């Protein structure tokens, strides 16, 4: 019973999902910071905009 | 607002010793006679008025319109709002709800 | 205003009378459910109501053992009680030849009176409360387990069971809210029945000291 | 020699000996064990009243 770097290398589908997810996440983060700096952001009902 | 004497540059004080009030120095006889009114204060200081009328106080302030909750929408919480600090800063709104065994009070 | 005041009056009367019921004095069931509108019927609005005299009550007696033992309840009006008013109460007391009375203060009283409250007489005892306490009955609260004072025979039996000497019992402070509520002096013993998390029950005892 | 408690912990039971969640026994688990160790083929099955 052993462990090597074959047990850690990422496969094929993983790279696609990771790339897809990162792109979507950054866009949504962009959308939020755009919302704040324009001041159009709706404030969450427990705190201020920050 | 503050004043200093043109003649000597120290702060003025307010006093009355004749038919009309006067702005005067304490080191030189320069004085100005106030015939008119000036309109700016030092913003005095008294602490938080919380329980002025605590508890189920009088019912004259009742009102018609009120909001509603997003989750349950039971029949008992009419509106109220409040203030922050002083004469030149905003006022705040809180939506507190309370039946039992929870912790809700929305901002 | 004058409706919150009457609400306070109603609540404090409810609580005081409940306290007297719990000490075991004469009280009538039809008073227990005296509603706030019933109070408004028996007593008018604040501007027409004389605080220092409208709510005074002395019908209570120790019927449980002595119908000839009567007691007093008084509701002073001044924010801080003075020597003259307690002297007026004590001379009224002497005219009625009674040993015990209750005192309620809206805010407080002079320290001179505080000193006097210990030395009226061995035969005259006066118990002081604050309005902001009796506005709730602590005995009704959920964190307060049921206290039951018990007679000399019961304590004799208890400390005969465990071979104790009475001083080995855990203590309850003389000035504690519940003890002061039940009006129990030093050397009495109180049974506590704790509500278990389950249907079971636990019992414990404490000595007033 | 002054009392702190009249009985240890209100129950008198020992915290280390608790097979349940602060209760000394799990009834369903003790019953099933009895059923599995003592199969009594001869005896007839019982009814609510019996
Ligand atoms: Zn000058």
């Amino acid at each position: 019973f052993s462990i090597g770097i074959g047990d850690v290398t990422p496969g094929q589908g993983l790279l696609k999902a990771k790339y897809e997810l990162l792109n979507a996440g950054y866009k949504k983060c962009d959308e939020y910071i755009e919302a704040l700096n324009t001041g159009k952001l709706q404030q969450q009902p427990g705190c201020t905009a920050e | 607002m503050l004043l200093f004497c043109p003649g000597c540059g120290n702060g003025l004080i307010v006093e009355e010793g004749q038919r009309c009030h006067r702005f005067s120095c304490n080191t030189c006889p320069y004085v100005h006679n106030i015939t008119r009114k000036v309109t700016n204060r030092k913003y005095p200081k008294l602490k938080e008025v919380d329980d002025v009328l605590g508890g189920a106080a009088a019912w004259e302030n009742v009102d018609s319109t009120a909001e509603s909750c997003p989750k349950c929408e039971h029949p008992r919480a009419y509106f109220m709002q409040l203030q922050t600090r002083s004469a030149d800063e905003p006022m705040t709104t809180f939506y507190k709800c309370c039946n039992a065994q929870c912790g809700h009070r929305w901002r | 205003d004058d409706e919150e005041e009457t609400y306070r009056l109603w609540k404090i009367r409810k609580t005081i009378m409940q306290l007297c019921h719990d000490r075991g004095y004469l009280v009538t069931q039809d008073e227990l459910d005296q509603t706030l509108e019933e109070f408004k019927a028996q007593s008018g609005d604040k501007p027409s109501e004389g605080r220092p005299r409208r709510t005074d009550l002395t019908v209570l007696v120790a019927h449980n053992d002595d119908p000839t033992d009567q007691m007093f309840v008084f509701f002073p009006e001044e924010p801080k009680v003075g020597i003259k008013t307690i002297k007026v109460y004590c001379q009224r007391m002497q005219e009625e030849n009674i040993t015990r009375a209750l005192i309620v203060v809206q805010q407080g009283m002079t320290p001179s009176a505080k000193q006097s409250l210990v030395d009226m007489a061995p035969k005259y005892i006066l118990e002081q409360f604050l309005q902001q306490e009796l506005l709730i009955n602590i005995t009704e609260h959920e964190l307060v387990p049921e206290h039951v004072v018990m007679t000399k025979e019961e304590v004799t039996e208890l400390l005969a069971r465990y071979k104790l000497r009475e001083n080995q019992l855990p203590r309850i402070q003389a000035g504690d809210p519940v003890a002061r509520y039940f009006g129990i002096k030093r050397g009495q013993v109180v049974k506590i029945i704790r509500p278990s998390e389950t249907a079971g029950r636990y019992i414990t005892y404490r000595l007033v000291q | 020699g002054d009392i702190i408690q009249f009985i240890y912990g209100g129950d008198g039971l020992d915290p280390a000996a608790m097979e349940g969640k602060d209760e000394p026994l799990e009834f369903k688990r003790v019953l099933d064990n009895i059923k599995a160790v003592f199969p009594c083929p001869s005896e007839p099955a019982l009814s609510k009243n019996e």
